RNA sequence: UAGCUAGUAGGUGGGGUAACGGCUCACCUAGGCGACGAUCCCUAGCUGGUCUGAGAGGAUGACCAGCCACACUGGAACUG
RNA sequence: GGCGUAAAGCGCACGCAGGCGGUUUGUUAAGUCAGAUGUGAAAUCCCCGGGCUCAACCUGGGAACUGCAUCUGAUACUGGCAAGCUUGAGUCUCGUAGAGGGGGGUAGAAUUCCAGGUGUAGCGGUGAAAUGCGUAGAGAUCUGGAGGAAUACCGGUGGCGAAGGCGGCCCCCUGGACGAAGACUGACGCUCAGGUGCGAAAGCGUGGGGAGCAAACAGGAUUAGAUACCCUGGUAGUCCACGCCGUAAACGAUGUCGACUUGGAGGUUGUGCCCUUGAGGCGUGGCUUCCGGAGCUAACGCGUUAAGUCGACCGCCUGGGGA
RNA sequence: GAGGGCGCUUACCACUUUGUGAUUCAUGACUGGGGUGAAGUCGUAACAAGGUAACCGUAGGGGAACCUGCGGUUGGAUCA
RNA sequence: GGGAGAAGGCACGCUGAUAUGUAGGUGAGGUCCCUCGCGGAUGGAGCUGAAAUCAGUCGAAGAUACCAGCUGGCUGCAACU
């Protein structure tokens, strides 16, 4: 799936230290990479209905960390969605 | 999931009953330990603990007479998904009188009986024989 | 029957009204209702209570008493 | 009240609205509960009475009108706010098994057809037959060749998937699943009308493909008949692409999630400890099969993978025919 | 002279009219299925292994029940 | 896509005002920038100017002439140009 590198980077990018390794932000960027990541491996193939349902599970699990990031606290979920590019 | 806990205490108790469990234990919560102290009070079990300190670990120790189980009949009433609430007038008595009812009230979780003679209605938890 | 909606819903002012209000008029705003059933269609006068029912309901609203409504059909003022 | 078989769980999923919600302190007092004041026409109903000889009847005072509105209070519960909490949930690390998906490549068996050799009169088929094929040399056998489909053995109440479903081998991309310690977010969870997607086979559009099988079609038989079962042939279609269709006994005829309740023998896949002292041994987790205990059930049965014992949400049922 | 009233004149509107819709009740040659009987004709599909296991979905055929193809389920008998 | 100009209706001249000609459109002098010309913001003078609405006026008649669709329904055949 994802590689150790591409998550050891962003795990210091978005979390408290190195090691904030399940904060909302984290897991958000992590679903986000693989998410984006498999828009080409879905343009190719497509027919990959199975693999698809895997990846609308990361989809709206990333909109429930959002959801439940802009509630709890506001800044860190517009921030977040700036630093993103999602939402229009 | 575990959206009802009071009626996971209840039902830990009358399978418990129905297996001839010593004791029974579950996660602990102050609503739950006022109902230990009332069935105690009341004769329905023998005693409690609360052992445990961050996942506090609830102890219900069972009572058994003859080859029957203390408890005939357990059951939740008010209900998450439909609550009920009485006055004073319109508390329920259980068995015509004989076993009791658990009911919160203003000033706190206590049998009919004893919500009666305060004169106080609350949402009615269960029934119990 | 799933969308209904231009005096439509809000505004400023003129009138009007025993009295407030789109009551009405010009003038701006583009809103208002509705899935918590809007509109549409079918039906019906409403209640106290009545019959049944352990009860909860179900049915129902002659006689009695309370409110609305009509007065050969439709439209209109007039007087007080 | 119900939905394994009587009528009834949507074929499966994700999911907005919606309904539901773990645990500690604090606050708030909306829902709640207690007190009151106003109100709830009277008649009626009821209670205790009076009255006409009784009684219908009439009536007196009280009950009650359980509702509402406000007001002063209660805080256990539910809720709204704040601060948290790690045991639900999710992330990270190392790993294990698998017909999970999508694409590309390739391999060896087989059947069909074309070319060729040898060889002689039958092959073939059936209950028996005949159609058919064969002296223009079939069939049988050897050789070379073309092409499509499917992947023997392993192969297993074996494994994976949410169902549909997915099996030769290699790679590429890719989803889920489980175990071990440990760290991290800190209620982020459950469920879903609508909606959205998936969805065997057959069918359908367009273009490719076509060996084998085979609706239709045709022949030969069987038969009282024989629009069939059998036989000789055979078109769609089965195959690929892309797009529809949206259905099946889509079944466990058992919706989803979480908690609790005696046991026995296996299969499968993790992992700790053990002298692997040698196939073994004991533990702890995941899935699964069979039998069963209580209880449940109308019975049949189900029986820790419930049809037991509770809890939140959904779907759906209301005599048969007609339909 | 005010002012009134009058009559006319504008607005609004009922009775009524023209074109066009939508909805309902009744009816209609002919026509599709559906139901019921008197126990007719034809057959004999299902029930037993129902004499070709049965059914679901689907597609084609066929006087009829039905036969046949593909997949699925057991709610199929017989399994030394 | 259509059918559709379906079908069927209200409008129509003229005049004053709102505004002696409004919106617009065209765009002078002034001015200032000019890397200075066939150059440029500022500028709104003058020119030109449709409809619209309030109110009047007229004949029998205001799309007044020329000019310029008849429209609707059942059906045969052929797709269509
Ligand atoms: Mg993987
Ligand atoms: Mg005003
Ligand atoms: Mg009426
Ligand atoms: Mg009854
Ligand atoms: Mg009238
Ligand atoms: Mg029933
Ligand atoms: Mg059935
Ligand atoms: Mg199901
Ligand atoms: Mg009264
Ligand atoms: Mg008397
Ligand atoms: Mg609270
Ligand atoms: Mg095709
Ligand atoms: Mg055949
Ligand atoms: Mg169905
Ligand atoms: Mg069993
Ligand atoms: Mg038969
Ligand atoms: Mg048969
Ligand atoms: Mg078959
Ligand atoms: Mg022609």
């Amino acid at each position: 799936s994802l590689s150790t590198e591409a998550t050891a980077k962003i795990v210091s990018e978005f979390g408290r230290d190195a090691n904030d390794t399940g904060s909302t932000e984290v897991q958000v960027a992590l679903l986000t990479a693989q998410i984006n990541h498999l828009q080409g491996h879905f343009a190719e193939h497509k027919k990959d209905h199975h693999s698809r349902r895997g990846l609308l599970r990361m989809v709206s699990q990333r909109r429930k960390l959002l959801d439940y990031l802009k509630r709890k606290d506001v800044a860190r979920y517009t921030r977040l969605i700036e630093r993103l590019g999602l939402r229009r | 999931s575990m959206q009802d806990p009071i009626a996971d205490m209840l039902t830990r108790i009358r399978n418990g009953q129905a297996a001839n469990k010593a004791a029974v234990t579950m996660p602990s919560s102050k609503l739950k330990v006022a109902i230990a102290n009332v069935l105690k009070e009341e004769g329905f079990i023998e005693d409690f603990k609360v052992e445990g300190d961050t996942k506090p670990e609830l102890e219900l120790t069972l009572k058994y007479f003859q080859g029957k189980a203390v408890v005939e009949s357990i059951q939740r009433v008010s209900r998450p998904g439909l609550r009920i609430y009485k006055r004073k007038d319109e508390l329920p008595k259980v068995m015509a009188g004989l076993g009791i009812a658990v009911v919160s009230t203003s000033k706190g979780v206590m049998t009919d009986r004893a919500a009666r003679q305060a004169g106080l209605g609350g949402e009615i938890i269960c029934y119990v024989a």
